């Protein structure tokens, strides 16, 4: 995964919103339904901030017509009273509103996802040091780092089963992304090219706030060049 | 005519469910169960009231074509004893029945009383009984087209052995409709009826060339015969020709009065004595096409090219080998570019030739709901393994022993630690239980030599 | 009962083919067309003699267990536009009948003549009569061991004593050259198998036999042990049975779900468990003093045609293992042309069916590696069929690409090109997006 | 209201039962399908001129068959006896249901009691 930083907070309606806190699930599910006429600033803004990126699986959704919806990171009918908490609010793919919600959604229409969550094992976007807890391998799996503890490798599984990350349609989309990796390695290697220049085409940001999908696998693929990359212009 | 969605509910397999269906081919997928075959015999049933309006109906005593009792959901609880039914089951389509004629209809039965049909339905069958009138006033300048529907099921090919006339008549006209909708093979029929166009158009030729003074009035007659036996040939020849090579499907009294057809090595084989795939594929094509002829005999060759109907076609790529699967889609859709064809099949080759649009993939939950969604890749000219994995849910590396060793090798070797002697250990074993030149362990071998590459 | 080798002389499309059996699985891979079901049929007219050797098919005069007139194969002559028919036709057969018994058989029909057969032929019929004469013995006790023959064609699906004496014995080889497999005649007779074991078993819990107790459970047992060969990995389920509890049906157990009906299941899945069961019942049948382990220590040929009919790719993939667990000392011939079951056997197994211009076959082994391989792999190597399909555009964006990697995006017709191809295809195509993305990425330099 | 799937309130259903002289069992006078397992089967020729004796020996029958089943699958593998106690238990009470009404009338004077499916005896109530 990739950390989100927030710097924003947020809309009026979303802080007026907030005043009065639900207390129960049918208020939440209720006042969240209600909500359904400033939603799409709220969408904006976290769109925005994650460089349109989904926050579990980072890809495209807008490129690939499949849309966002708004995510609660830790579910809204366990702690309702965070229904209306910016802090607690993400944007994930496959927008609410025929390819939809079913057994194979992955993110937060993820069958286990929408069941229950245990936060003590839940690794997210919105902790720190979350991009050390998973590996990308060359046939298209995610799997836990090796540098982990023998407790922190169970959080990462749980994380890796909970959100179905590992679904068929996300491990073709990792394989030719690292296909495609391999291929740019090889040209440039034949080329004499620089491997600064092209690399912030991938990693550097637009004014549009926009960057390119499956950030980790390329810093991953480039060990020591991506960083060099992020630490001159970030 | 066509389809354009259809609501289930309480019926065989499915509490619920939404469907809509592409305007000119839709491909449904199911892992598991049977809720394809569901769809198809509920889409069916929903046809059936305008074949009624033509005298096709239960006069064969066809009882599959109702609502049966049978049709209903029960619901088995394993804590309680008794068990009961869901009822009403309930049937809504929605279409369109001639150009700018949209409409909506319903059918439904509750428990064990008899099925029952709203007003629409019973619309239905008076659009069928008023074609029927127009067919039957031929007194007249203008021209009716009639709509063709169509079954094929499983069992097209099972007991091809049990069991005339072509012109602008009423009883000629409706005996395209004749067991349209049935479960069973309809070859002989076929065979039949192909048997006396052969046999009359030769008759009446050598009887024009013997005494040609009838001219005006024969040589018209040889012409119709001509023009239909040219629009069967060259339906099939679009889907046999290009791929098997055979084409030209005839019958000759010199052969035991069979059906043969033609190759440019082989030479004429009676079509009893060659494959099964072509065999299948003739039976299906034919099956459309003469349907077609016989329905409209004032559109001579475009018979077939300019008519309209909904075509269902169970298992479509049976007995086909993967060269003929890539291309069965797209021959009936330039056999008959004006039919709506709804199809079923679980074949990556058949998944990777039309977009993802045009498939549905279906689903049920623990309580019956049903889904039918959209892939959420693209299908339309990727590769076999991409749809087989994007779309199926099914890995291309098979399950062999070795599998689990080459994901831990491959999941030790990605992450840096390949200079360790058990990795090295591992890879020898896996070189030797698989060959060196599996297209993992290239690409890992690849991987390594990018990470020694980036360590300077 | 073992064959080793095959030789067709001018039969249906083969001027000649000698092909070699491997001792366990063979597996026929081919296009439509090119003569797999021509090898079976061959085959199933070699082992004829010896089920003529028995009364339950001495009186079988069925013709297409002879060669007849349209076996006989017929040259193009296009010089002379006519068809030609070239006779005789042979086939010949080596193999085991028993341990230490070599032969070599023939067959063969001239013109229109009846089908003759030669010396060794007839010794065929004559032990298959010592067979069964010795079938037939009562203080015999040296056991007789009966092989079993069988043949599962296309029209598989169109369509007891259980005793130790001679006539239930011989009623395992009950139309064996053309039998039929559905699942509803299987459930009708596993449903009344089990009824009679539930009678005796309850008789016993009321008031706490023999022969006909023992031989059912012993089918029992064998039958669901050559199911869990097949289902038990793939998933969980095992042990199917036959509960009245359960509304009077078939069930399967999971561990971790309970009892699952046997009627929920796809058609594919269902035909698969009817075949294994009706193949372990004919073992249990044919061989009684064997008890529990008559279908791990029968020998036989069994002949399947399209061995993958109905059956989803995950299916696929388990399928030839299962019938070599199930049952590890039977002869399996097998024709597919799934690249997904071939992904899972070894290349000495696999015969690929091909000819000349003139007639000539051949039966070779693939030449590159096929076990554990994917599937594209195996398409692309065995098949020779190209894993990405020929779409209308195919070529264009071939061309594109080629263009765009030497380096001329800037000319016009590049441009003009990539137009059209983002009206046809899309502009969220990701072979067009993946050519953006190289076409920027080779700028700023 | 019997035929809804996932209900709260509960439905009674009352007797309602015709017994004439055709009930009448004389000297030599004497598979379930779908429907039997119903409710509603309790109105089946509940008001009519007949004889209902082979309905009730084939419900029956059922149900000893199915206790011996779970009887027979509790001694053997006594490891599936979650949420399929439940049934036993409801077989079980049902049968104890309807021996001790039964036995209201025929034990005190004639001696007889307790009606059972055998197996021993050739398949027969007894
Ligand atoms: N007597 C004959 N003379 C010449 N060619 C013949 C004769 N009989 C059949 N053929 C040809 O042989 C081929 C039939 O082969 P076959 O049915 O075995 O093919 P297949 O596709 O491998 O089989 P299947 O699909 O049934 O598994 C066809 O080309 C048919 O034309």
């Amino acid at each position: 995964m990739r950390h989100v930083i927030k710097t924003q907070l947020g809309t009026v309606a979303l802080l007026t919103a907030h005043e009065n806190p639900p207390q129960d699930a049918d208020q939440s599910t209720r006042r969240w339904r209600n909500f359904r006429r400033d939603k799409a600033a709220v969408m904006v803004q976290l769109i925005n901030e994650q460089y349109h990126l989904c926050c579990y699986s980072e890809i495209r959704s807008d490129l690939r017509g499949l849309g966002y919806h708004i995510e609660h990171v830790e579910n809204k009918s366990q702690h309702p009273e965070r229904t209306f908490d910016y802090q607690n609010l993400a944007a994930s793919a496959l927008d609410s509103g025929s390819s939809l919600k079913g057994k194979n959604a992955f993110g937060g229409h993820a069958q286990g996802k929408q069941d229950v969550v245990d936060m003590a094992k839940f690794i997210h976007c919105h902790i720190r040091d979350c991009s050390r807890y998973f590996a990308y391998l060359s046939d298209g799996r995610i799997v836990p780092a090796d540098e982990l503890n023998a407790q922190e490798t169970e959080n990462a599984q749980y994380t890796i089963d909970l959100l179905n990350l590992n679904s068929g349609f996300l491990q073709t989309e990792r394989r030719n992304h690292w296909e495609e990796l391999e291929q740019l390695f090889d040209e440039h290697i034949e080329k004499d090219w620089d491997l600064q220049q092209l690399l912030q085409l991938d990693l550097v940001s637009t004014p549009d706030h926009k960057l390119h999908e499956f950030f980790s696998i390329t810093r991953q693929f480039f060990q020591q060049e991506a960083e060099q990359v992020l630490q001159s212009h970030a | 005519m066509r389809i354009d969605k259809l609501s289930l509910l309480n019926f065989r397999c499915f509490k619920q469910l939404d469907i809509t269906f592409d305007e000119h081919i839709t491909i449904l997928v199911a892992p598991n169960g049977a809720g394809k075959t569901t769809v198809l015999d509920a889409v069916r049933l929903a046809l059936f009231p305008f074949i009624r309006g033509f005298d096709a109906s239960l006069y064969v005593k066809d009882k599959s074509l109702a609502i049966r009792t049978e049709d209903l959901r029960l619901i088995y609880r394993q804590e309680a004893l008794n068990m009961e039914m869901s009822s009403p089951a309930k049937i809504t389509a929605t279409g369109e029945w001639a150009s700018g004629k949209t409409a909506t209809w319903m059918l439904d039965k509750r428990g064990e009383q008899p099925p029952h049909e709203d007003k629409m339905a019973a619309q239905l069958t008076r659009w069928g009984e008023q074609l029927q009138k127009r067919v039957r006033e031929e007194h007249s300048l203008q021209q009716v087209e009639l709509p063709l529907m169509l079954y094929l099921g499983t069992a097209r090919l099972w007991y091809q052995e049990r069991y005339q006339r072509l012109d602008n008549s009423a009883f000629s006209r409706l005996s395209g409709y004749d067991d349209c909708l049935s479960a069973t093979s309809n070859y002989k029929q076929f065979e039949q009826w192909y048997s006396w166009l052969w046999l009359s158009y030769r008759e009446h030729q050598i009887t024009q060339l013997e005494s040609p003074s009838a001219k005006l009035k024969e040589g018209v007659r040889v012409q119709r015969m001509k023009e239909a036996i040219q629009a069967i040939q060259q339906a099939i020849n679009c889907l046999t020709q290009q791929v098997t090579g055979w084409h030209d499907l005839e019958y000759s009294a010199s052969h035991n009065q069979q059906l043969v057809m033609s190759h440019p090595q082989y030479g004429k084989i009676p079509l009893s004595q060659l494959s099964d795939g072509l065999r299948n594929a003739v039976a299906m094509v034919a099956d459309i096409a003469f349907r077609c002829v016989k329905l409209n005999p004032h559109l001579q060759n475009d018979a077939a090219l300019k008519t309209q109907g909904i075509v269902l076609i169970d298992e479509v790529d049976m007995f086909l080998h993967p060269a003929w699967q890539q291309q069965i889609i797209q021959s009936l859709r330039s056999a008959f570019p004006q039919i709506q064809f709804i199809v079923t099949t679980h074949s990556p080759q058949v998944l990777s030739t039309v977009k993802r649009e045009s498939i549905r993939l279906l689903e049920q939950d623990e309580n019956g709901n049903g889904k039918a969604l959209m892939p959420l890749g693209a299908t339309y000219g990727e590769p076999s393994n991409d749809v087989l994995q994007s779309v199926m849910g099914v890995d291309p590396q098979p399950a062999v022993k070795e599998k689990a060793d080459l994901q831990k090798l491959t999941g030790w070797v990605d992450q840096g630690k390949y200079d360790e002697p058990k990795t090295q250990q591992l890879m020898v074993a896996l070189e030797v239980a698989l060959g060196e030149k599996h297209p993992q362990l290239q690409r890992l071998q690849r991987s390594i030599a990018r990470q020694r590459l980036l360590k300077g």
